[PDB]
């Protein structure tokens, strides 16, 4: 509720229609607004169209934002969640007034689940850090995923040091660093270019060594 | 040309 | 699922 | 000369059917043997079977080997160089007497041309050598190609120093070499796993640099 209460207070700016995919066979798009009298999904229409396909309308939903705002959303049925094609989105108010218009590529808006199984180890024979882990569970195209390692801790030093990682890789030997240092590590997953694109996942559960 | 689908590691094609 | 061919860099796919 | 004559005195294994692909829409297969009074390409039949396509024939050619042995080859027709299906191969004497039978995958038998435009430079700012090159000319799927860098040094100074470059990379910066030394560098390419497989190419024409 510290991390929790930080969010209620960490104010963002303007509204935007935000879309993302977790595996590559789903698509969720939403927006959020001020809670207002009997304004439910029935006052909006969310229309999509895969390039060269009949126009389609999906079901809008509503749920509250942890901040008291409302969130409206649609989930495209897998069958239409194809990559490598221009997806046009249209959110309109029932008065005829246009709320949002966007064109996206589902393959460029990926937001993977974070990596599991983080294990750290002292490469005993050399004396150091051997970093291994697992990709986002139940996610395909494993050999496309780029990684990011976040080394840190060691009192007063605010080392939040990060090292990139090439795709399909799930091991990194933090070879050279310190003696008798508390160290905590975590890592993010991201679909790699140039086929895919997207957003940095949440950090994977940390692991702490103590040199 | 080829018919591929996502796979665990990378694509999976077969010639059409 | 998709229709692909060898491009100069990597696969050029498209939904079948 | 030297490499040729050295080649000429080398060892030898038995008869073996040899196939390879260069760009990804071609296949060459061949086998060598001893010269013969009255034996030509018309003495054997070379047939193939691309899974669930019917048996077909490829016409043999015959070429002399520098060593005095004869070479039978044939290059498959374009519409038959498909990549992810089994290729049935069979060579038979002109009397139905059996000679060869192999089964392959054109994607697992890549033998690319050598890299080009290799240049070496001294990174003024840091004192580092930076090597650059291009992929084999007219080769598709270039971000899947891996490269190996050979570093061979001056006079009596040469320990064997090679460098792995990851797929897609066509540059490399060699740090930590001796001063006033002559360094000659050269590259060679290979289709990476697990999609394609094959053989390392020939080296590229090299560049030499006085540190």
């Amino acid at each position: 509720k510290f991390e929790s209460k930080a969010a209620l207070l960490a104010a963002r700016g303007p509204e935007e229609l935000l879309c993302f995919t977790e595996r590559l066979e789903d698509l969720v798009c939403f927006w959020e607004e001020a809670a207002s009298a009997g304004v439910g999904p029935g006052n909006y229409s969310f229309s999509y169209q895969l390039e060269d396909e009949p126009w389609k309308l999906c079901r809008l939903h509503q749920a509250p934002t942890a901040r008291g705002a409302v969130r409206f959303w649609c989930s495209l049925p897998t069958a239409d969640t194809s990559s490598f094609v221009p997806l046009e989105l249209r959110v309109t108010a029932a008065s005829g007034a246009p709320r949002y218009h966007r064109v996206i590529h589902i393959n460029e808006v990926v937001l993977l689940d974070a990596p599991v199984g983080l294990v750290a180890r002292l490469a005993d024979e050399s004396g150091h850090v051997v970093l291994r882990w697992l990709p986002p569970p139940e996610t395909p195209m494993t050999s496309h995923i780029r990684y990011e390692v976040d080394v840190s801790a060691g009192n007063g030093a605010g080392s939040v040091q990060r090292v990139e990682i090439l795709e399909g890789r799930t091991e990194c030997v933090l070879s050279n660093l310190r003696g008798r240092t508390r160290y905590t590590f975590a890592v993010r997953a991201r679909m790699a270019e140039p086929s895919f694109g997207g957003f940095w996942s949440a950090w994977s559960e940390p692991v702490s060594l103590l040199t | 040309t080829y018919s591929c689908h996502f796979g665990p590691l990378t694509w999976v094609c077969k010639p059409q």
